[PDB]
């Protein structure tokens, strides 16, 4: 069926226009609509018909769609405006709707912050139960994307890695863990295993060894 | 050099209520309006202060398609200057409009047997509406000194009414589907011609 | 107008569900019922309507062959039904009323929450994150505990039965591709007190009823 391209995360400063951008094979022919959807709760509507603001939306909340891609425009960004933001088309003949990809905007109104990294080598305890995980906390940083590598000595490797989503902690600050499942025969043969967090181009590895 | 859409806007398969109205907004298109008069299938097509087929020749900055569902019995109300429950309360043409109402007859697929009541218009309100002013309140309405409180009785009325359209109703108590397009001007630039 | 739907669900690979969606403040048969899937870390997928009037639902390619849209319109209630559940059937399902493509999607059920995990119920076990010159920084030292694999959700970690909660921080669990969860809970203290004041954390997972309380050296 029909198709709808919108960008995944877009980056606005606190208080500026933010745009999002919602492709489609010209969508400027039919309505599109949008939605904002806090986390954990259930979608709202915020602009219906393109351009048309239903009541109780600040008036800084105005759309547009011509052409291909329709736009939704936030005037004055504010900091409870961090939301993910969908683009909804109804087609006329087919009487289906499609939505869109999602789009998390995102207020840059917090300083950038390095992530704290503390990496666990696996327990003796762990590898008697013929087992063993390296653990590698990261925390206190801003934004919350950060990218994870593991290495032994220096080959990378991708196997047995489980990492969280970023999940904000009590300070407005980000936390991440990630759990590296290892054989005791793999953790020994090597002479050290690196964690490496990359964030915002900055980088911090811990290393740890049998 | 595109083609405009008013095939989305007239062959759409389901409309909307006359007090809830939709404004498909036109814009960067070409449009031959010459083949949507010859369509011959229209009931009415009056347009107002411009010529149906002097349309072709001519450019807008923006054309706003809107439609809605309405009995024959007052399609004669999408008019400038008139009076009427949906003149009034649901959908108001200016005494200056510019642009062409265009209405045909839909009993064949806005009506159920066992009947149809998904179309709306509103009964109630305190005041007219203001031009291209859309109400889709559905706050009761007041009719004693003493409040509501969202709680229906006496003196307090839901706004809204549902159109009661059967195939066996009159042809004026029976369902037109309603296109008004409404022409505005240049000084800002043009993006709607043919 | 309200729509309030079901409690969250479930369920084994190959089970059954049905989520209810009773509305109330307007008329049931006069506006389209929706119903819209979102998965975990994806975006809203459109999946189809039933016409409150004839019946009729249309399924969007994608949805057809194991769902079922009904109603019941003697308690102003929709449902959906899902057979042969599968594991990425997981996601949170909302209803959600048309007035018309006008207001469409204009008025929605809080969400009624669908997992599909063929895990069995199941306690953690909690390994020591020991202290040591790799977790030593100035002064301060990290340690804590590995409260690795456990089956369902929650569980809660405390230290010296909750006498320490200065620098503690208890980390978002993982699902990790078993389908059981595994989360860590870190402290840092003085490295000048390793040696004669002790660290025990707690662990309660109430699902499971284990309680375990764990030194670390
Ligand atoms: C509606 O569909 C018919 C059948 O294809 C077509 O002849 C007519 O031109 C269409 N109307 C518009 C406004 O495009």
């Amino acid at each position: 069926s029909y198709v709808l391209t919108q960008p995944p995360s877009v980056s606005v400063a606190p208080g500026k226009t933010a745009r999002i951008t919602c492709g489609g094979n010209n969508i400027g022919s039919k309505s599109v609509h949008w939605y904002q959807q806090k986390p954990g709760q259930a979608p709202v509507l915020v602009i219906y018909y393109d351009s048309d603001r239903p009541s109780g939306i600040p008036e800084r909340f105005s759309g547009s769609n011509s052409g291909n891609t329709a736009t939704l425009t936030i005037s004055g960004v504010e900091a409870g405006d961090e939301a993910d933001y969908y683009c909804q088309v109804w087609d006329s003949i087919s009487d289906h709707r499609v939505f869109g990809g999602g789009t998390k905007l995102t207020v840059l109104g917090q300083p950038k912050a390095a992530p704290s990294v503390t990496l666990f080598p696996p327990s003796s305890e762990e590898l008697q139960a013929n087992k063993a995980t390296l653990v590698c906390l990261i925390s206190d940083f801003y934004p919350g994307a950060v990218t994870v590598a593991w290495k032994a000595d220096s080959s990378p490797v991708k196997a047995g890695v489980e990492t969280t989503t970023p999940s904000k902690q009590s300070n407005n600050k980000y936390a991440a863990s990630s759990y590296l499942s290892l054989t005791p025969e793999q953790w020994k043969s090597h002479r050290s295993y690196s964690c490496q967090v990359t964030h915002e181009g900055s980088t911090v590895e811990k290393t740890v060894a049998p | 050099t595109n083609l405009c859409p008013f095939g989305e806007v007239f062959n759409a398969t389901r409309f909307a209520s006359v007090y809830a109205w939709n404004r498909k907004r036109i814009s960067n298109c070409v449009a031959d309006y010459s083949v949507l008069y010859n369509s011959a299938s229209f009931s009415t097509f009056k347009c107002y202060g411009v010529s149906p087929t002097k349309l072709n020749d001519l450019c807008f900055t923006n054309v706003y398609a809107d439609s809605f569902v309405i009995r024959g019995d007052e399609v004669r109300q999408i008019a400038p200057g008139q009076t009427g429950k949906i003149a009034d309360y649901n959908y108001k043409l200016p005494d200056d409009f510019t642009g062409c109402v265009i209405a045909w007859n839909s009993n064949n697929l806005d009506s159920k047997v066992g009947g149809n009541y998904n179309y709306l218009y509103r009964l109630f309100r305190k005041s007219n509406l203001k031009p291209f002013e859309r109400d889709i309140s559905t706050e009761i309405y007041q009719a004693g000194s003493t409040p509501c409180n969202g709680v229906e009785g006496f003196n307090c009325y839901f706004p809204l009414q549902s159109y009661g359209f059967q195939p066996t109703n009159g042809v004026g108590y029976q369902p037109y589907r309603v296109v008004v397009l409404s022409f505005e001007l240049l000084h800002a630039p043009a993006t709607v011609c043919g | 107008v309200q729509l309030v739907q079901s409690g969250s669900e479930l369920k084994k690979p190959g089970a059954s569900v049905k989520v209810s969606c009773k509305a109330s403040g307007y008329t049931f048969t006069t506006y389209v019922m929706n119903w819209v899937r979102q998965a975990p870390g994806q975006g809203l997928e459109w999946m189809g309507w039933i016409n409150t009037n004839t019946g009729n639902p249309t399924y969007a390619q994608g949805f057809t062959g194991r769902f079922v849209f009904s109603l019941d319109t003697s308690v102003s209630t929709a449902s959906l039904q899902i057979s042969s559940l599968k594991a990425e059937d997981t996601a949170v399902y909302y209803c959600s009323c048309e007035i018309t493509t006008l207001g469409g999607m204009d008025v929605w059920g809080q969400g009624t929450t669908v997992t599909v995990s063929s895990a069995s119920t199941k306690g953690p076990s909690v390994f020591p994150l020991a202290p040591s010159s790799k977790s030593t920084s100035g002064g301060t030292a990290a340690l804590g505990c590995l409260v690795k694999d456990y089956f369902p959700e929650p569980v809660t970690v405390s230290w010296n039965s909750g006498a320490l909660t200065s620098g503690v921080h208890t980390f978002p669990a993982v699902l990790q591709s078993s389908g059981l969860y595994s989360l860590s809970s870190v402290v840092t203290v003085p490295s000048s007190s390793l040696g004669t004041q002790t660290y025990i954390c707690n662990v309660n997972h109430k699902p499971s009823n284990t309680k375990v309380d764990k030194k670390v050296e």
